[PDB]
RNA sequence: AGGCGGCCCCCUGGACGAAGACUGACGCUCAGGUGCGAAAGCGUGGGGAGCAAACAGGAUUAGAUACCCUGGUAGUCCACGCCGUAAACGAUGUCGACUUGGAGGUUGUGCCCUUGAGGCGUGGCUUCCGGAGCUAACGCGUUAAGUCGACCGCCUGGGGA
């Protein structure tokens, strides 16, 4: 949201299996959901968060 | 022969069938049995009950290594997803952990057309 | 029974022993309304069952009944074009009747010379759980437990 | 998803099955067993919006 | 418009908003013209994991040149170039003005103990309802199918086409 480096804030928005949690469950404003998924997407590329529980 | 005592039960449960494979932590195959094996064909093979006796028959050809603890890896939908683990726990096994491993593409390969039955 | 459920008629007790239960038995064994001849086969078998069992008369009956009593059964069901077999836990009241009905049915399917003898050797066999009717209880469990999966 | 634990269990499984109802596994495998045309997946999405009006 | 969906960069089009300066009718539409334009299709050369017309095989059926199954070639991907059509649809041509409302979603901007994840407004988009009116009716209804104006396209029984 304010940054992909905030893995602390970001972990609260993923499931046990690393899937992005929809705005519905979180009740997050609609603009930031996007900022959030894009920052989660950035953190995944950089191996700061997993794509899947598998690895 | 040989000793393991800490293993893993891999179950492949498709709609037409389910297959049980027992393994060590490394992934080396210890024993296996399938639903189509124990008789049952077509309409009967694809049942939880047929999956149950597969799980039973698999433990009757692996305790040669004397397993005592294991984790479970559930792949596929259909029956014998759920009933297979139960038969396992009753065969004399403390079951430690369960995890679903059904593969999920991140939308890659195109599947077959819908069946117009 | 689409809408109207009912209570059950609670037949009179057996004239000789005063048991509603054994009255439920003669009815199950009775044929063509020959009541007069129905209690005749049931008692004479108990007289044969009593002597040979020794162990009273009222209790001897139940020991055989204790066995063929079935705890569970299966109920047919048609969901998505498939006749699934759903195993239901069955109530005590009916549990004895089945025990009674299979005991009665195996006796005619027997080799002996008369009905009193067929009946006596069936109770005796059942007392040791080793007859036709017990196997019917065992098939019920074999048929059940198979569909243990659905419940 | 994933599951283990407690000395007094074998009912962790009730957990496991409720974890998969939560995760959408069986639903997901059905969705992909067979190809769905884009127009069709657009058609599915509308029908449920409408029903999600009380 | 057709259509565009993982992450990052380079290039680039348009839209909205706040505030004030500048030009000063420079606008609207548009036959002919031009360009764009899904999918299949065609040309050469790539590419080729899945899927799959054709085709083969196995089933089903009275038949089964089909629906099911096992296979599977073009094709679907890239480059360059052709074709220019679709239920290319909101089946609703562009612009501009005017006429009660309620619930939302999206995105800007002013004000308020930022004292809350809000309170007051004010823009552009958008969804569902719904008044008047309009409608053959279904319906539409400030995003009009109402109220009027500018201009283009098109319609004139069905078939034959
Ligand atoms: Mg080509
Ligand atoms: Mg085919
Ligand atoms: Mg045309
Ligand atoms: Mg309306
Ligand atoms: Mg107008």
């Amino acid at each position: 949201e304010i940054d992909y480096k905030d893995i602390a804030t970001l972990k609260n928005y993923i499931t046990e299996s690393g899937k992005i949690v929809p705005s519905r469950i979180t009740g997050t404003r609609a603009k930031y959901q996007r900022q959030l998924a894009r920052a989660i997407k950035r953190a995944r590329y950089l191996s700061l968060l997993p794509y899947t529980d598998r690895h | 022969r040989k000793q393991v005592s800490d293993g893993v039960a891999h179950i492949h449960a498709s709609f037409n069938n389910t297959i049980v494979t027992i393994t060590d932590r490394q992934g080396n195959a210890l024993g296996w049995a399938t639903a189509g094996g124990s008789g049952f064909r077509g309409s009967r093979k694809s049942t939880p009950f047929a999956a149950q006796v597969a799980a039973e028959r698999c433990a009757d050809a692996v305790k040669e290594y004397g397993i005592k603890n294991l984790e479970v890896m559930v792949k596929g939908p259909g029956p014998g997803r759920e009933s297979t683990i139960r038969a396992l726990n009753a065969a004399g096994f403390r079951i430690t952990n369960i995890t679903d491993v059904t593969p999920i593409p991140h939308n890659g390969c195109r599947p077959p057309k819908k069946r117009r039955v | 029974p689409r809408r109207r459920v009912i209570g059950q008629r609670k037949i009179l007790p057996d004239p000789k022993f005063g048991s509603e239960l054994l009255a439920k038995f003669v009815n199950i064994l009775m044929v063509d309304g020959k009541k007069s001849t129905a209690e005749s086969i049931v008692y004479s078998a108990l007289e044969t069952l009593a002597q040979r069992s020794g162990k009273s008369e009222l209790e001897a009956f139940e020991v055989a009944l204790e066995n063929v009593r079935p705890t569970v059964e299966v109920k047919s069901r048609r969901v998505g074009g498939s006749t699934y077999q759903v195993p239901v836990e069955v109530r005590p009241v009916r549990r004895n009747a089945l025990a009674m009905r299979w005991i009665v049915e195996a006796a005619r399917k027997r080799g002996d010379k008369s009905m009193a003898l067929r009946l006596a050797n069936e109770l005796s066999d059942a007392a040791e759980n080793k007859g036709t009717a017990v196997k019917k209880r065992e098939d019920v469990h074999r048929m059940a437990e198979a569909n243990k999966a659905f419940a | 998803i994933k599951v283990r634990e407690n000395e007094p269990f074998d009912v962790a499984l009730r957990r496991f099955k409720r974890s998969c109802e939560k995760a959408g596994v069986l639903a997901e495998v059905r969705r992909r067993e067979f190809y769905e045309k884009p127009t069709t997946e657009r058609k599915r999405a509308k029908a449920s919006a409408v029903k999600r009006h009380a």
